[PDB]
């Protein structure tokens, strides 16, 4: 439940957002900071030292695919069931990634804004984009309940 | 914490500075907004934007971090009164120290660009979950 | 979301459930094992000790609506956010508790089925209940997405 | 831990003695069934009901628990070597350590009815979280 304030404040944030470069760092510094989020990256190659995890091409462009999963939800606010049902079969069935781990993304990426916009990045902005990451990560946990 | 965590700190800490309090100020008007379940802990409080209750409660907050940067190696016992209040006294639900913590990590996102490296977001996640040990250990 | 063998095993084992007791012990030792629920209970009195606790007759008296919930989620499992809407509004925006607690009871009530049936709660019969206790947590945390 | 939650567990678990290894193997077939996410971490298991893989880990989880409460005043030194094989070898998500604690309850519960009394509860509940704690350090 956003009220229409929000939703535009959200939106018009969001447009000025660098896709090929928020993604690969939201997804380097959960790799980073949680570190037993790697167990499920094993095969993305050195993840040993924080500068091998962000100079790793296969967590940027990975990054820009998460990143695009998120403008898609963002694009449907009403139904983010509906926009995140096959993720949700495949984070669930196929990667078994316990949901606790969506927030913590979800939480990574409000810090990644806050970092690329600073004092554009008001209390009011995050108290949206707080609502948003827990839609996003509720409607990926939904193959579960 | 690890020799490589307790440098990170004291060298991002330092940069701060005098500027602790405003941090502190912001992080709680942030987690206010964010999430409004913590609101109930302050009745007694001003909670509007750019509140004196606030400023001055931000400045307290930012004093006991400070003092836990320079006690890293004694931190239970330096933190050992904060624990009594927080936990007997007023019965703070303990995933609101995560929320106070997040909200901490945002504003210094915000206000130190080139000192918010992953290295060093890491190593504040880590100090962040010490002190919040800490305070819900009477638990 | 509960194969027809498991509706089966909740529905026989609820129906031997001393509904005037389990509650009261259920929110007992809620108020026992976390201490910090205790705040939003203080206007019912001696709390001071566990023996107090669950000899306290507004926490029995609560433990019962608490249960009566509980049933009403049971007989309507294909539409838990229908029966559970007004408490989820009372939760969230009156009494502005934490939705991680309404997990916590819900684990707190698997070990009191436990302690009351023994062997009986074998761990297919817990595996089906975890399923509901999980619904009813997620059904009360609906009016916060 | 404080002396009455130390004295409560030291109490409890002296009444399960012998049957620490049988508890601790239905304690993993219950985490198994009610958080299918778990059964990730044992591929190389047998994980069907009386299977002797499962008995067998059921012992050495009980066997890690009796030398935690022998050494209640000295855990993390206790268990250094089982942070390191959970934390940096498995990857162990620190929430599956809330899932196997709440198991154990359940299966405590079941099988020691007059035990199993609120203010022991409370104990064992802050014996495993501590336990945990020590298990995920290396984070
Ligand atoms: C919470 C927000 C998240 C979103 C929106 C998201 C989105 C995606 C998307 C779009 C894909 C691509 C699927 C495809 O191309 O078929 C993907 C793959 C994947 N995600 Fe996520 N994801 C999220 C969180 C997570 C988390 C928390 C983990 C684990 C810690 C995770 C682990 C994976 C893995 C392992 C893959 C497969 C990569 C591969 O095939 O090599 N995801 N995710
Ligand atoms: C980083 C974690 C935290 C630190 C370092 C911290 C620090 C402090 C300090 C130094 C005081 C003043 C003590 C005094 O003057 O005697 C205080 C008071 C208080 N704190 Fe915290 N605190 C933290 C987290 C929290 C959280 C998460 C809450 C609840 C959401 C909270 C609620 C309070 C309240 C209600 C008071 C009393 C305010 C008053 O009545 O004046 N604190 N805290
Ligand atoms: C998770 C399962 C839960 C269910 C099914 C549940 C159900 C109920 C019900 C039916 C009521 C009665 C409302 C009325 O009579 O109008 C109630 C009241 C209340 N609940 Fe819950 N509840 C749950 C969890 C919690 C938790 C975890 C807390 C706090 C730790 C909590 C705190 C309260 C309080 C403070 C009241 C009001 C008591 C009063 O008026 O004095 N509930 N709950
Ligand atoms: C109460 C907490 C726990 C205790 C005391 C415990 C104890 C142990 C012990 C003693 C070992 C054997 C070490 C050796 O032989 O060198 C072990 C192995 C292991 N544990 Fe845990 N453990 C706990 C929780 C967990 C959890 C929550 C998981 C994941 C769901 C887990 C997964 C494993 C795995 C995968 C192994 C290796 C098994 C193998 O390859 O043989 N443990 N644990």
């Amino acid at each position: 439940h956003l009220t229409p304030e929000e939703k535009s404040a959200v939106t018009a944030l969001w447009g000025k957002v660098n896709v090929d470069e928020v993604g690969g760092e939201a997804l380097g510094r959960l790799l980073v900071v949680y570190p037993w989020t790697q167990r499920f990256f094993e095969s993305f190659g050195d993840l040993s030292t924080p500068d091998a995890v962000m100079g790793n091409p296969k967590v940027k462009a990975h990054g820009k695919k998460v990143l695009g999963a998120f403008s898609d939800g963002l694009a449907h606010l009403d139904n983010l069931k509906g926009t995140f049902a096959t993720l949700s079969e495949l984070h669930c069935d196929k990667l078994h990634v316990d949901p606790e781990n969506f927030r913590l993304l979800g939480n990574v990426l409000v810090c990644v804004l806050a970092h690329h916009f600073g004092k554009e990045f008001t209390p009011p902005v995050q108290a949206a984009y707080q609502k948003v990451v827990a839609g996003v990560a509720n409607a990926l946990a939904h193959k579960y309940h | 914490l690890s020799p490589a965590d307790k440098t990170n700190v004291k060298a991002a800490w330092g940069k701060v500075g005098a500027h602790a309090g405003e941090y502190g100020a912001e992080a709680l008007e942030r987690m206010f907004l964010s999430f409004p379940t913590t609101k109930t802990y302050f009745p007694h409080f001003d909670l509007s934007h750019g509140s004196a209750q606030v400023k001055g409660h931000g400045k307290k907050v930012a004093d006991a971090l400070t003092n836990a940067v320079a006690h890293v190696d004694d931190m239970p016992n330096a933190l050992s009164a904060l624990s009594d209040l927080h936990a007997h006294k007023l019965r703070v639900d303990p995933v609101n120290f995560k929320l106070l913590s997040h909200c901490l990590l945002v504003t210094l996102a915000a206000h130190l660009p080139a000192e918010f490296t992953p290295a060093v977001h890491a190593s504040l996640d880590k100090f962040l979950a010490s002190v919040s040990t800490v305070l819900t250990s009477k638990y």
